[PDB]
C-alpha cells in the first residue's frame, strides 16, 4: 500500500518510546516524530515549513507542553496557507481557537466554547446556583460564551438570573483602575469567566483586591484558563471550580496513536473515494502561485473518520464531537482535584453538598 | 549618545521605504532628541503571508520595533498584525480600509490612519439630515463589510429612519427579487453597501426594474462608485472618496509624526521596556505594550498632511475628509466635501437620478 508522511510534532518533555506504542486501510502512515524546542511564530513555522520541504507531508499531529493559547492560532494559520490538517491534541494548541479560517484544516482534541459553557451551567443546575454574573475579555469565542449562556437561560423554565455581564480590555495599561471599577459592580455568588490563562491571573488579582475571591464568592473557569494544571498561579483562588480536557485516562501516545488514524483514516477514504489524495506541498513559500491546483477536500473526509469503534468525529469549527470532561477543584493545598465527570450529556460529580 | 528607537514598517515600493526613512529623520531634526533617537526599519511586502509572517520577525522584530507601519500592498496587513500582536507590538495601518481591521478581539494592536469604509455612515446620516431624507432604504452585501455599515448606521439613527434593511448574499446575480422587496415601499432613497462586483449587480437589477430614475435617490460608498461598479452606475448616483485615502507617501508622513510623538510622550514615564529582540524563544507579550497603545490611542495630531489625527475606541481614523461625489451624464463631479465633521457644498449643482427630485 502507498505511504503517507504524518509528522508528529512535540514540545517539551515526552515520552517517544511510550508513544512508539494497525491500519488496514488503502493508504499506510509513515510516522516521524520530531522535537522541538521553542514556541514562537517563527520557530513554529519554520520548523513545519522545513519538514514539508524534506518529507512528503500529508498531515501534522501537534502536542506541546504549555499553556499558550496563541500555539493554536499560529497552527490555523500554517494550516490554512498551505491547506494541510493540523491536529492539536495537547498544550496551547488544543486551547480554543474560535473563527478558525474558512480555509483551515486544523483540528483540536479539546471541548468547544458552546460544549464547556453548557457543562458550566450543569454544574449550577446540580447546585441550585441559579443567580450568576459573567465576565469575559476580548479573547475570540466570548461572544460565543455569552451567547450560549444566553441562548440557554431563555429557552429554559429554570429560575436563572444573569446579574451582570463584564467585557474587560486586557488590551491597555491598567493605570486608570477601569477593571477595578468594572469588578466592583460584582454581587453574584458565581462568577463564569471567560479569558486566558495570563489574562486570568491579572483579573483574579484585582478581584482580590475587591474583595471577590474568598468565601461567597465562586468562581468558574474554562478548560484554557487551568491549562496545564501543575502550573497553578499564586493568584488563582482557592475553591476555583474548572472544566478539563481528561489528561488522566486520555494521554499523550493514545492521542498521537488517534491523530495517526485520522490522518490514515481521512487519507484512505478520499483515495477509495476519488483515486487521488492531496499532493504534498514541496514548499511554503509558493503558496501564492499553487493555490489553484489546491484545496480543504480532505477535511469532509478527516471530520468523520471512526476508528477501533471509537467516534473520532469533529465539529464544524473543529473540536472533538465527544470528549469525557473532568471537573476539577483549586483545592487548599494549591492542587488541582477530581470533583465530577462529564460523559454522554450527563454531569456525575463527587459530592452532593458542595465543601469548602 | 541617545538611545535608539526604531520604528519598523511594511510598505510597498522602495520609493515609500526612502520617504519612511525621511520622515524619521525629519521626526529626529524636529524633536528633541538627546535622549531618545528613532531609527527606521523597513521592509516591502512578501509574495506569501507565510513569508510576510516570517519578514516580520527576521527583518522587524529582530531590530526591536517599537511600532510597524503597515501600508495595503500594489495580500493583506493580516500576517504583520497578527504576528506583532502576538507580542502586542502596535501596528499602524495607513490604506486598509477593511472594518475586519476594527475587531480588537483578532486585530489586537491596531491602529489605522484611515477609517475603515463603515465610518462613510457619519457622512450618509449627515446628508440625510441636510437633505431631509427622514426614511431610507438600506441595502447591504450579507458579509462583515455590509454588516459592519449597517451596524454602524443602525447606531446613529438609533428624527431619520431606516423604513428597512435588506442583505443579500455575495456574488448574487440576480437580485430582482430584493429590489422589488425596496420597490414595493414607501422610501424612495436607498443606500447601499457592496463590493464593486456586487454593486454591478445591484445596479444592473435596478435599471432593469425601472428604479434608477426620477424619484429614486442613490447614496453609496467608494467600494460602489470604482472599477466596474462605476461602469454600470445609474447617473445622479451620490458616492464618497476618502481625500488621500490612496496617497501612501501622505500616510506614511502622517503615521510616522504620530508615533514619534508618542514615543516621546511614553520615554516621559517610568519603567519602559525594550520590545523582544527577535521572535526564536520569545513568548511573552512585550510588557510596554499595552502601555503604548494607550498612548497612541489617545494621540492628537493637528497638522497632519491628512488632516486632524485622532482615533476612537476601536483605534480607527476619526476626522476623516471625504468627497461628495455625483455621476452627471457618466462623469464623477465632485458636488461637496465632508470635512471631518460637517458638509461643505461647493458651487457644482446636484443633478439627482433624472433632473431635481
Ligand atoms: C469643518 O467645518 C466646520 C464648520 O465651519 C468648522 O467648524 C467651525 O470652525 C470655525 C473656525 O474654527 C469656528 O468659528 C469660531 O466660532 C466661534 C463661535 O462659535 C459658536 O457659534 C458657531 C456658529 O453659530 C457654532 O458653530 C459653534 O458651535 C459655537 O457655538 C467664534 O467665537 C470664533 O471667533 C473667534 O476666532 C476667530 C478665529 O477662529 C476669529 O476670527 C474671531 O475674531 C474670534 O476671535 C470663530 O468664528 C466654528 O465655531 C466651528 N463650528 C463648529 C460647528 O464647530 C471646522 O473647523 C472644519 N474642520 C476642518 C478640519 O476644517
Ligand atoms: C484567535 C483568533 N480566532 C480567529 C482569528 N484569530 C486570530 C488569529 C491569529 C493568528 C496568529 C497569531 C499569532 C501569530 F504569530 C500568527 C502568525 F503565525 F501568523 C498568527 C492566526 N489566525 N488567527
Ligand atoms: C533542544 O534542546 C536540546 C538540549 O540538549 C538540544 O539537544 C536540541 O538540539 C534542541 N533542539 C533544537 C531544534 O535545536
Ligand atoms: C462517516 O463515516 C461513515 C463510515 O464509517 C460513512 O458511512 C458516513 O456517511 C459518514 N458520515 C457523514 C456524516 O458523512
Ligand atoms: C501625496 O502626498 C504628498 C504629501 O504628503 C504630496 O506631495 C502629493 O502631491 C500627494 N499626492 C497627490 C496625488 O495628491
Ligand atoms: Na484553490
Ligand atoms: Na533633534
Ligand atoms: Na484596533
Ligand atoms: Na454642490
Amino acid at each position: 500500500p502507498p505511504s503517507i508522511g504524518i509528522a508528529v510534532i512535540l514540545v517539551g518533555t515526552s515520552d517517544e518510546v511510550a508513544i512508539k506504542d494497525f491500519h488496514h486501510l488503502s493508504v499506510v502512515p509513515r510516522v516521524e516524530l520530531v522535537a522541538m524546542n521553542e514556541t514562537d511564530p517563527k520557530s513554529i513555522i519554520t520548523r513545519i515549513c522545513d519538514l514539508m520541504s524534506d518529507r512528503k507531508i500529508q498531515g501534522v499531529v501537534f502536542a506541546d507542553d504549555t499553556d499558550q493559547e496563541a500555539i493554536a492560532q499560529i497552527l490555523d494559520f500554517i494550516s490554512a496557507q498551505t491547506l494541510t490538517p493540523i491536529l492539536g491534541i495537547h498544550g496551547g494548541s488544543s486551547m480554543i481557537m474560535a473563527d478558525k479560517d474558512e480555509s483551515s484544516m486544523f483540528f483540536q482534541f479539546g471541548p468547544s466554547i458552546e460544549q464547556q459553557a453548557s457543562v458550566m451551567l450543569n454544574i449550577m443546575e446540580e447546585y441550585d446556583w441559579y443567580i450568576f454574573s459573567i465576565v469575559t475579555t476580548y479573547f475570540p469565542g466570548y461572544q460565543d460564551f455569552v451567547n450560549k449562556i444566553r441562548s440557554t437561560i431563555e429557552n429554559s423554565f429554570v429560575g436563572w438570573e444573569l446579574e451582570e455581564v463584564l467585557l474587560l480590555d486586557m488590551s491597555l495599561d491598567d493605570g486608570d483602575s477601569k477593571i477595578q471599577n468594572q469588578l466592583k459592580k460584582l454581587q453574584s455568588p458565581i462568577i463564569l469567566l471567560y479569558c486566558t490563562k495570563e489574562e486570568a491571573t491579572y483579573i483574579f488579582e484585582v478581584a482580590n483586591s475587591v474583595g471577590l475571591t474568598g468565601y461567597g464568592y465562586t468562581w468558574i473557569v474554562p478548560s484554557l484558563v487551568a491549562g496545564d494544571t501543575d502550573t497553578v498561579p499564586a493568584e488563582f483562588p482557592t475553591g476555583l471550580i474548572s472544566v478539563s480536557y481528561d489528561e488522566w485516562d486520555y494521554g499523550l501516545p493514545a492521542r498521537v496513536r488517534d491523530g495517526i488514524a485520522i490522518i490514515t483514516t481521512a487519507a484512505s477514504d478520499m483515495l477509495s473515494e476519488h483515486s487521488f489524495i492531496p499532493e504534498p506541498k514541496s514548499s511554503c513559500y509558493n503558496t501564492h502561485e499553487k493555490r489553484i491546483y489546491q484545496s480543504n477536500m480532505l477535511n469532509r473526509y478527516l471530520i468523520n473518520v471512526t476508528f477501533e469503534g471509537r467516534d473520532l468525529s469533529f465539529s464544524e469549527d473543529g473540536y472533538q464531537m465527544h470528549p469525557k470532561l473532568v471537573i476539577i477543584l483549586l483545592n487548599k493545598e494549591r492542587k488541582w482535584e477530581r470533583v465530577g465527570k462529564w460523559k454522554d450529556k450527563s454531569l456525575q460529580m463527587k459530592y452532593y453538598v458542595w465543601p469548602r | 549618545d541617545p538611545k535608539i528607537v526604531n520604528i519598523g514598517a511594511v510598505l510597498s515600493t522602495k520609493k515609500h521605504e526612502q520617504i519612511f526613512r525621511e520622515a524619521v529623520n525629519q521626526a529626529n531634526k524636529r524633536h528633541f532628541t538627546r535622549k531618545i533617537q528613532l531609527q527606521a526599519t523597513s521592509v516591502t511586502h512578501r509574495p506569501n503571508a507565510i513569508q510576510m509572517a516570517l519578514s516580520v520577525c527576521e527583518d522587524l522584530i529582530s531590530s526591536q520595533v517599537y511600532a510597524i507601519l503597515v501600508s495595503h500592498p500594489p495580500l493583506t496587513p493580516t500576517p504583520i498584525s497578527y504576528t506583532a500582536g502576538f507580542y502586542r507590538i502596535p501596528v499602524i495601518g495607513l490604506t486598509t480600509r477593511m472594518s475586519i481591521y476594527s475587531d480588537k478581539s483578532i486585530h489586537l494592536s491596531f491602529l489605522r490612519t484611515v477609517p475603515p469604509y463603515s465610518h462613510q455612515a457619519l457622512v450618509w446620516f449627515e446628508m440625510m439630515r441636510l437633505f431631509n431624507w427622514n426614511h431610507v432604504i438600506l441595502i447591504v452585501s450579507d458579509d462583515h463589510e455590509g454588516r459592519a455599515a449597517q451596524k454602524k448606521l443602525e447606531t446613529l439613527l438609533e428624527g431619520p429612519k431606516a423604513d428597512k434593511v435588506l442583505q443579500f448574499e455575495p456574488g448574487t446575480k440576480n437580485l430582482t427579487a430584493l429590489l422589488l422587496e425596496a420597490k414595493e415601499l414607501e422610501a424612495r432613497v436607498i443606500i447601499l453597501s457592496a463590493s464593486e462586483d456586487d454593486a454591478t449587480a445591484v445596479y444592473k437589477s435596478a435599471a432593469m426594474l425601472d428604479m434608477t430614475g426620477a424619484g429614486y435617490v442613490w447614496l453609496v460608498g467608494e467600494r460602489e462608485i470604482s472599477g466596474s461598479a462605476l461602469r454600470y452606475a445609474p447617473d445622479g448616483i451620490i458616492g464618497l472618496q476618502l481625500i488621500n485615502g490612496k496617497n501612501e507617501s501622505a500616510h506614511i508622513s502622517d503615521a510616522v509624526a504620530v508615533v514619534a510623538q508618542a514615543i516621546h510622550e511614553l520615554f516621559e514615564m517610568e519603567n519602559i521596556t525594550d520590545p523582544p529582540r527577535g521572535c526564536v524563544g520569545n513568548t511573552n507579550i512585550w510588557k510596554t505594550g499595552p502601555l503604548f497603545k494607550r498612548v497612541l490611542m489617545s494621540s492628537k495630531y493637528p497638522d497632519g498632511v491628512t488632516g486632524r489625527i485622532e482615533f476612537n475606541e476601536d483605534g480607527d481614523r476619526k476626522f476623516a475628509q471625504y468627497s461628495i461625489m455625483n455621476l452627471q451624464n457618466r462623469k464623477l463631479v465632485q458636488v461637496g466635501i465632508f470635512n471631518g465633521s460637517y458638509i461643505i457644498q461647493n458651487d457644482r449643482k446636484i443633478i439627482w437620478p433624472g433632473g431635481e427630485t
